[PDB]
């Protein structure tokens, strides 16, 4: 093989660059971190700066008393003994209360309680986070794309664990914190709801699911295989195009009758992705509201 | 016909087979031997469903499924109406979908790029095979490969799955789809970062690249370039169906039982299989 | 019934979405034009997007996208038949010509720069304070063509000083002068750096730059374009 470019094959390195600075506030940089050899061979080796603001700070806080509060309740499950607590980490399960309490925040620690104030953290983690994905934009004047693909990923968390056990009028509707008991309530869902491949929005979401793997391995080995005329440099390309674009955009309107553009691919991209997010809420939140049955509302169409 | 930029590429050679005698297009497409081999099986292919909706009785494209061969069958031949014709289907499908990778490798020697596209391809073919060859033949029967039809696979995945018990505890599978989920992450990441760098806010001028490494590290504190986020899609997409018929593979073959009884190989440890309390205990 | 509401009308976005894009991926390229230069008649079913306007950065001007696109260059071809579909053959020297996989296309005839002005692209001697970190060390090595001749030798690195990452080899000729060479199309080995691309006198046929230390736009799809065509217009010259 003659063109591998999947790693490179010799590494060159320099001063730290600072990055570009604008209109961020310099003082809630840190400083740059060691460089990374085993990274370099992939990406770029160089380790920070990272930013903090008043946002991240809270963001980072906030999340950690999220685990706390799940890592205590597994460790209490495990009777306090260090060896069991590896033994079911997969097993343990922070579990939201039961439908006896309805709606009401007045669940014992034991029975709810603390599934409630582990969300709450969540909550507040996730949200100052995108706030933050929107400063750090706003900040250097880029426009705010990340924060809006951002939201259609919150809006598909806030939908399972949020948004649709209160339309239910149940917390126990909600998603519980623990990794294979998650999975078990995944698939009881669907078999509560009467399979939910018949979920027309559910079958989108894979249709964009399957059809970002698709998308990206396209887009990227387009780009590598590119990558000798330096394709990758796409902002120059869109600012001026280059033989590295025409080649690319020739290949695929020779393979399946038409292309696409530098720019318009990266349209193509976000919208795939976001729509998995995106269709997806949206069929959970009919399931169980709306609709019982899937199968069975899918037989009659209507 | 042409792209404004479109004339001073069209030239001749880069084929692999027969020369210049297929060496031109159609309209956009391009053909080449691949191309009339692509459209040959695709042809046959298509004219074999119609007869097997005649048999079946219907035409509305919801209720068309093509079934293989009955278990009963085994691995050999079997009546067109009773699982032959899915088989020369397959035979079709698999000639269509290989012809189409040797044509995009064609295309690729023509413009003198990389052959990276076939080659991420060629994994999406392999994946096509595990679940309608390497697992049928493995387990000995065709019978075990899914059904050509929109609604009646999706029962094939429904009801493959569930002989195991939870397919979701199948360890392949867990890797499988966490990078189907991490490959959407960055795929979204990607398009948003390059689209506000292109387009940013109303009375700023365009940013620079190192606008979009400054952003990520500002976020996360590392960015891996613009050569290497390509590079890592990549990966992720292939990886994700690299697993994934990896975890087909590997049921019904070497694995019969329920996935939920791989993981005792951790819990039933003799050193806290015992230890009374938790979950287990 | 709402649950079907819903997804009746997400089909309307969804078409609506798909229409949106594919205009807008009809920024560059469009107008069709026939094979002999005269514009398309069947333009397809979608029409092309409004005009878009980029400010390009460190006031090197705007970018009006779609307008009307020239090559603003020779293309050195023959129609091969009268017919629509058919290949355009070689007039003279491909490579040379640029044109089929040694195609460039006219950039502008500078450098891209970095967020701070200064040149994306420069020699590592040029680059304080850069130097090769891991993998082999390439200077000072024989550059040999596919004709298993030595062509010359490494002298230099020209690194994309930003991503920090190798871009070209600069190889110096039996002349005294130099070439850049793309990281891409190269293979260093433990003793020699191998070019499949490229006969050993084809080296001196790629365009030069016309300063020491920097590189064009322009002159980097000259040399990008005429290395990738050596695949194919290299073939004559073999060995067994
Ligand atoms: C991967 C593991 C399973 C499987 C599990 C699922 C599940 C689960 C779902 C689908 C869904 C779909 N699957 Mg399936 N699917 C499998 C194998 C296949 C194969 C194949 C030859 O390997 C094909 C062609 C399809 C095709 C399809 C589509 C009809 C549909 C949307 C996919 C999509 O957009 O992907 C991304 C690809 C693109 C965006 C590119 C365009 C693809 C077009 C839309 C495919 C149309 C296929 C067409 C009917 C087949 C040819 C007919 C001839 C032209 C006459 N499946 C195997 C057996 N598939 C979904 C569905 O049914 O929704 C209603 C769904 O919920
Ligand atoms: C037996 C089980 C059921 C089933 C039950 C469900 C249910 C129930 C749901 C899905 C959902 C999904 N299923 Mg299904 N699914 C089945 C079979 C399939 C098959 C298949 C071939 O058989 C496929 C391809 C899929 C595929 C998918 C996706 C299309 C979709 C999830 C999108 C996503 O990215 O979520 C992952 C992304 C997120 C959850 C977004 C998270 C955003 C937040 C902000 C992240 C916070 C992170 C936090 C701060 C830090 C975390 C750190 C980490 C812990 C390390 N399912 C069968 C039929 N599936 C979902 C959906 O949308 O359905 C409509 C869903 O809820
Ligand atoms: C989408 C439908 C289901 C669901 C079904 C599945 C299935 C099925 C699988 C996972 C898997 C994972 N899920 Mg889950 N998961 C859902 C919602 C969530 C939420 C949430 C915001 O509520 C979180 C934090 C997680 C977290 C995770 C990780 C522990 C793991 C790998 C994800 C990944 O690659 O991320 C991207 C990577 C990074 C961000 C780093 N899931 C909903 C409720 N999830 C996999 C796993 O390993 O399970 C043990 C797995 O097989
Ligand atoms: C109740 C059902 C079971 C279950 C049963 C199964 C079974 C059984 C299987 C999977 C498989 C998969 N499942 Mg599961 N699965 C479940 C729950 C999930 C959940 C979840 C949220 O809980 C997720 C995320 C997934 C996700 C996934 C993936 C890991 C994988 C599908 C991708 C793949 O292989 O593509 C592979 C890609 C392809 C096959 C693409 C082939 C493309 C061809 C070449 C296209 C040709 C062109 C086409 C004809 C063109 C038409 C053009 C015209 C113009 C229209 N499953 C539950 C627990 N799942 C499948 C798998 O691993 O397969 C290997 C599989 O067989
Ligand atoms: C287009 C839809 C896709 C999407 C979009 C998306 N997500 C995004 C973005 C976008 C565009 C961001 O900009 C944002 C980001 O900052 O990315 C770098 C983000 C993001 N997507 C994330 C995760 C994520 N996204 C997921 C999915 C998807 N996100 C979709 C596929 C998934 C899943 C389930 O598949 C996950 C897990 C984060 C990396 C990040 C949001 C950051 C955040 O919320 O930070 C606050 C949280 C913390 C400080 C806690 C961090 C937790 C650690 C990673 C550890 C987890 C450990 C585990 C719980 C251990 C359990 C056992 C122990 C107790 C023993
Ligand atoms: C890395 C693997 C991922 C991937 C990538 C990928 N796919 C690719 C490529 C790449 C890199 C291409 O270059 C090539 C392409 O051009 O893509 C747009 C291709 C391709 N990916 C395709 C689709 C596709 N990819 C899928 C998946 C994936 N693609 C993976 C996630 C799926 C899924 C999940 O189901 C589909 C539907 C096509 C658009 C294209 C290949 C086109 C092709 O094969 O053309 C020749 C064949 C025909 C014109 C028709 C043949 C018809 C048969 C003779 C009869 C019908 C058979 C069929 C099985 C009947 C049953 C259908 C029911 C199950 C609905
Ligand atoms: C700039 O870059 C870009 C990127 O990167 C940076 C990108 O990543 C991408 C990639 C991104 C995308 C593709 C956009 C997003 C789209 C998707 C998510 C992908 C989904 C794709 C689809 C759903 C489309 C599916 C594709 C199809 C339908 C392919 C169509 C196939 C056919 C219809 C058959 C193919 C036809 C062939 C092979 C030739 C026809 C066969 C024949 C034999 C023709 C018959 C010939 C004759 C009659 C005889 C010949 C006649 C003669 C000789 C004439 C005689 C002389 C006379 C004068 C008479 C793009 C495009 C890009 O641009
Ligand atoms: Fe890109």
């Amino acid at each position: 093989a003659e063109y591998q470019n999947i790693f490179s094959q010799v590494q060159v390195r320099g001063p730290a660059d600072l990055g570009m600075t604008e209109d961020v506030n310099l003082a809630n940089r840190s400083g740059v971190g060691p460089f990374s050899t085993l990274l370099g061979w992939f990406g770029n080796a160089q380790l920070g700066p990272i930013y903090l603001g008043s946002l991240g700070v809270l963001s980072l806080f906030s999340g950690l008393m999220w685990f706390f509060t799940i890592g205590i309740w597994f460790w209490y499950q495990a009777g306090w003994n260090p060896a069991v607590f590896l033994r079911d980490l997969f097993f343990f399960s922070l579990e939201p209360p039961a439908p006896e309490y309805g709606l009401s925040f007045a669940a014992p620690l034991k029975e709810g309680g603390l599934w409630l104030i582990a969300s709450f953290f969540m909550f507040v983690a996730v949200w100052s986070w995108w706030g933050r994905t929107y400063l750090r934009a706003q900040a250097l004047g880029m426009g705010k794309h990340t924060a809006w693909a951002f939201l259609s990923a919150i809006w598909l968390w806030m939908v399972l664990g949020f948004i649709r056990p209160i339309l239910m009028g149940s917390w126990s509707e909600a998603v519980p914190y623990g990794i294979f008991s998650h999975l078990d309530w995944t698939n009881n869902f669907s078999l509560v709801h009467g399979n939910l491949f018949y979920n027309p929005f559910h079958g989108l979401s894979i249709a964009f699911l399957y059809g970002s793997a698709l998308l990206f391995a396209m887009h990227g080995a387009t780009i590598l295989a590119v990558s000798r005329f330096g394709g990758e440099r796409e902002l120059e390309q869109i600012a001026d195009r280059g033989t590295a674009a025409e080649r690319a955009a020739l290949f695929w309107r020779w393979t399946m009758g038409f292309n696409a553009t530098m720019e318009g691919i990266h349209r193509w991209a976000i919208w795939m992705a976001v729509l998995v997010t995106l269709t997806g809420g949206i069929g959970i939140l009919l399931s169980g509201t709306v609709v019982d049955n899937w199968y069975v509302w899918g037989q009659n169409h209507g | 016909a042409l792209l404004s930029f479109e004339r001073k590429y069209r030239v001749p050679g880069g084929t692999l087979v027969g020369g210049n005698l297929f060496d031109f297009w159609v309209g956009p497409f391009y053909v080449g031997f691949f191309g009339v081999a692509t459209f040959f099986f695709a042809a046959l292919g298509i004219i074999l469903i119609a007869w097997s909706a005649v048999l079946q009785g219907t035409w509305n494209p919801q209720l068309i499924s093509v079934y293989p061969p009955a278990l009963e069958y085994g691995l050999g031949g079997a009546p067109l109406a009773k699982g032959g014709l899915w088989q020369i289907i397959t035979i079709c499908a698999t000639g269509a979908f290989v012809s189409w990778a040797l044509r995009e490798v064609e295309i690729c020697r023509k413009l003198g790029i990389g052959y990276h596209i076939p080659f991420a391809f060629a994994f999406a073919i392999l994946a096509y095979l595990t679940l309608v060859l390497f697992r049928p033949v493995m387990m000995g029967a065709w019978g075990y490969a899914f059904p050509y039809g929109i609604w009646t696979h999706l029962d094939w995945v429904s009801n493959t799955g569930y002989t195991y018990g939870n397919f979701h505890y199948n360890p392949a599978h867990m890797i499988a789809i966490s990078f189907f989920f991490t490959n959407a992450l960055a795929l979204a990441l990607h398009g948003a970062l390059v689209l506000s760098a292109a387009n940013p806010e109303k009375g700023k001028e365009m940013r620079t690249p190192d606008h979009e490494d400054t952003f990520f590290r500002d976020l996360v504190g590392y960015w891996i370039g613009t050569l290497g986020i390509h590079r890592l899609g990549l990966l992720l997409s292939l990886s994700a169906v690299f697993f994934s018929a990896l975890c087909m593979i590997i049921t019904g073959t070497i694995w019969f039982d329920q996935w939920v009884d791989w993981w005792q190989w951790w819990v039933k440890l003799p050193w806290w299989a015992n230890i009374p309390g938790g979950i287990n205990g | 019934d709402l649950a079907s509401l819903a997804i009746y009308s997400f089909w309307i976005f969804l078409a609506g979405l798909i229409y949106y894009l594919q205009t807008e991926n009809m920024r560059e390229g469009y107008p069709l034009e026939n094979e002999d230069g005269t514009p398309a008649a069947n333009q397809g079913p979608f029409p092309l997007p409004k005009p878009k306007t980029f400010i390009l950065p460190h006031g090197r001007g705007t970018l009006t996208v779609p307008g009307p696109e020239s090559e603003d260059r020779p293309i050195a071809l023959a129609r091969t038949a009268v017919s629509e579909g058919f290949p355009h053959a070689p007039t003279g020297d491909p490579m040379k010509d640029g044109v089929g996989p040694a195609s460039w296309v006219a950039r502008r005839d500078l450098p891209e720069l970095d967020g701070h002005g200064h040149n994306k692209i420069k020699p590592m001697k040029a680059a304080a304070g850069f130097h090769v970190s891991a993998g082999k060390n390439p200077i000072g090595l024989p550059v040999r063509g596919c004709d298993l001749e030595i062509a010359g030798k490494v002298v230099d690195i020209w690194v994309d000083i930003p991503e920090q990452m190798a871009r070209f080899l600069e190889v110096e000729l039996k002349d005294g002068s130099t070439r850049l060479l793309p990281m891409q199309m190269v293979k260093v080995q433990s003793n020699r750096v191998h070019v499949n691309a490229l006969s050993s006198d084809l080296f001196a046929g790629i365009p030069t730059i016309k300063s020491p230390t920097e590189v064009t736009l322009l002159e980097e799809d000259k040399i990008c374009g005429y290395v990738a065509g050596g695949l194919m217009y290299a073939a004559p010259k073999r060995k067994s």
